[PDB]
C-alpha cells in the first residue's frame, strides 16, 4: 500500500 | 510533548504521497491519483499542477536549489520539472519501463533518481541530458535516494538487502544489511552525518555511517512498517509508520518513541521537516503536521 | 592566449580553499581538513602553520596591512592571527557560534568578517576587541567581504539575494539583486572601481557601483556554479567555476573566456592575482596557476 | 561543495 509493491 | 494536526484536502481524489518544503514554509505534495502537483501557501491557499497525460504515477519529489520542483513519474517512464515560472517539463527515459521513484539533487546541481524495473541509478541536468548507471545486481529495486555528508548518493535496495552508495563517476558500492531481507525503504541523511533507513520488513530504524558502519534500533510497535525518514532537530529522525498508522521519532539514547495518528487506516508516506514542524503525508487524502510544545 | 599550470601538493589530507598573495609572490592558502595554513616560498619550499586545536574549518584569509596573515574558523568560533614573527592567536567571538568566514582589511586597518550563522558584520583590532553589527533581515548568510572605492565593506547576502554596504559607523545597506534567489557568492573590487561579484544560482556575473548601478553578464556554460572572484590585469575580472571545472574570464566589451582545468573533479575554490599570475587553490588537494603567453 | 552550504 505504500506506492511500489509493497513499500 | 508534541502535538499532532491533520489538514483535510478539499480535492478528494488525489492520494497525497510526497511532501517538501521550501526556503520559505511552502509544503510540496505529489498527488498520484489527481496525477498532479500542489503547493499549500504559507498561510492558506493551494496551488495544484495538474500534468498533461494521465496515468503518470507521480511518486517522490524535491525541490532543487535554482527553485525548481522535481519529480518523478513511475507509470509514464518520466522525469518532471516545475520552473519558477509555473510551467511543467517532462523528460523521458531512455529505455523503456524503467520505472523511476525516488529523487534528490546531486552535489553539482545535477538531479538523481532511482529506476526499479530498470535497476539503475539515474541523473539529469536542466537542459535535459540524461546517463544512467546499471546495478551489479539483478533485481535491486532501488527506492528513495539522499545526498551523504561524503557527498555520494546513497540509496536503498529493497529487494537486494543493502544500502548502495554511488559517487559522481559512477562506481557503485553495496553494504548488505545484517538483517536478512529486511527489505529497506526511507533513506535520509541525519544531522550526525550518518545515512539513517527504515526496514519495512525487519522492523527496524537502521544508521550507516560514511564508513560503512551498520546499527540497528529495533521499533517498539510489532508490523510498524515504515516507509519515509527525515531528520528533525538535533539528532532527531522522525519516520512514518504506514502499517501501525503512527510516526516514530528516534530521540536521545536512540530510544523510539511512537506517536498515535489515530483517524483510522490513513496511510502515512513521504515526510520532512520545516525546522519547527514535522510534515508528513497520509494517502487518505490528508496532511500531517507535528509540533513540540 | 592563457597557460595553465597544477601543482601537486605533498600533504593530500588537505583541501586548499582560500587563497591570498604577498608583498613578494608569497603565496598563503587555507586547508580546512588538515586545520593548518601554508605557504609556498617564492621558489620552492611550504611552511605549514598547524592549529592548536582541530575541528576549526579555516575558511577565507587575507594578508594585512601591516605583515599579518589573518583568518577566520568557521566551526570554532574564532578570528585568526599570524604575526610577523610567525606566532598564531585566535580570537573567540562574542556569540556563540558565530560561523565566520570572509575577511578583508578596512580603511583604517581593522579586520572585518561576515558571520553566516550570526547574521552579523564583525570587527577585530590587533589588540584584540572586536564589535559586530546585526543586519536588518533574517537569515542573510553573508559570505565574502571586500573594500570597495568608497571605503565602505561591501558583501554579499547568500540567502537574501543582495549585495550589501556597511561603512565605518556601521550603517548597513542593502541592494536587491534583479536575478530571483540567485545565491551571490564571490565579490571582489575590480579596477573600475565598481564591485564585481559570482551568482552560483543565477549563473551570472554580477556588478554593483558604488552608487548601486547593477548589470549582469550571462556565464557561457549552464551549471558553472561560480565560487570566488578576482581582479585580474586592466579591466579583467577572473572567478573559479566549481561546477564546470573551469576558470572564467571577464574580459574587454564583459566577454566571459572559460579555460578548462581538465584535471577532473578539481574543485576550484579561492582566486587572487599577484600582477602576473592568477592563482587558484583547488579543493582537491593542488594548487592552480595561470599566466599569458 | 563550496565549504558552506552550497557556497
Ligand atoms: C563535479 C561534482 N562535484 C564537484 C562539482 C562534486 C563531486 S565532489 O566534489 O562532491 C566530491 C565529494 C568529496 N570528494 C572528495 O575528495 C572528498 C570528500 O570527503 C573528503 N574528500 C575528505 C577527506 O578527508 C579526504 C579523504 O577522506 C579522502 C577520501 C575519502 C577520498 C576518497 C576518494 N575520492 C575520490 O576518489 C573522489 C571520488 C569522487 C570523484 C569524489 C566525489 C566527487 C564524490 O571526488 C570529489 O570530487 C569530491
Ligand atoms: C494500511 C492499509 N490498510 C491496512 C492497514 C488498509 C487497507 S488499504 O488501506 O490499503 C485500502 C486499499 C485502498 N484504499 C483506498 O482508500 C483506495 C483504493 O483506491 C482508492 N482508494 C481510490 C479512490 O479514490 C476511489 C475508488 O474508486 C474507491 C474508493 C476510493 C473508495 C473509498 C472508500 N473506502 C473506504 O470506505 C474505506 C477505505 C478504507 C477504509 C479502506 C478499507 C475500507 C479497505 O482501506 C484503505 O485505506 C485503502
Ligand atoms: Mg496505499
Ligand atoms: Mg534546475
Ligand atoms: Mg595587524
Ligand atoms: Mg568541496
Amino acid at each position: 500500500x505504500t506506492x511500489p509493491f509493497x513499500x | 510533548e508534541f502535538k499532532l494536526q491533520e489538514l483535510n484536502l478539499t480535492n478528494q481524489d488525489t492520494g497525497p504521497y510526497g511532501i517538501t518544503v521550501s526556503d520559505k514554509g511552502k509544503v510540496w505534495i505529489t498527488q498520484h491519483k489527481a496525477n498532479m502537483i500542489s503547493c499549500i501557501n504559507l498561510d492558506g491557499k493551494i496551488t495544484e499542477y495538474e500534468l498533461p497525460n494521465k496515468g503518470a504515477k507521480v511518486m517522490c519529489l524535491t525541490i532543487s536549489s535554482d527553485g525548481e520542483v522535481w519529480f518523478t513519474e513511475n507509470a509514464a517512464n518520466k522525469i518532471g520539472r516545475i520552473t519558477k515560472k509555473g510551467i511543467i517539463k517532462e523528460y523521458t527515459l531512455p529505455n523503456p519501463d524503467s520505472a523511476p521513484y525516488g529523487i534528490t539533487e546531486g552535489p553539482n546541481g545535477d538531479i538523481w533518481f532511482t529506476e526499479m524495473n530498470g535497476n539503475r541509478i539515474g541523473r539529469i541536468t536542466d537542459d535535459g541530458k540524461i546517463r544512467e548507471y546499471e546495478l551489479p545486481n539483478k533485481g535491486s529495486y532501488p527506492s528513495f535516494i539522499t545526498l551523504g555528508s561524503d557527498n555520494a548518493l546513497w540509496f536503498t535496495e529493497n529487494q537486494n538487502n543493502a544500502i548502495g552508495r554511488i559517487t559522481e563517476s559512477g562506481d557503485i558500492t553495496e553494504f548488505k544489511i545484517p538483517t536478512p531481507a529486511s527489505g529497506p525503504v526511507g533513506i535520509t541523511k541525519g544531522n550526525d552525518d550518518a545515512l539513517w533507513f527504515v526496514e519495512i520488513i525487519g522492523n527496524k530504524i537502521g544508521r550507516i555511517t560514511t564508513s560503512g558502519e551498520i546499527t540497528e534500533f529495533k521499533i517498539p510497535t510489532p508490523n510498524a512498517r515504515p516507509h519515509a525518514i527525515t531528520a528533525g532537530a538535533g539528532i532527531d529522525l522522525w519516520f512514518t509508520e504506514w502499517g501501525a498508522n503512527k510516526i516514530g521519532r528516534l530521540t536521545s539514547n536512540n530510544i523510539i518513541e511512537e506517536y498515535p495518528i489515530q483517524i483510522k487506516s490513513a496511510e502515512p508516506a513521504g515526510i520532512c521537516f520545516d525546522g519547527e514542524t514535522i510534515w508528513f503525508a497520509m494517502e487518505c487524502d490528508k496532511i500531517g503536521k507535528l509540533t513540540l510544545i
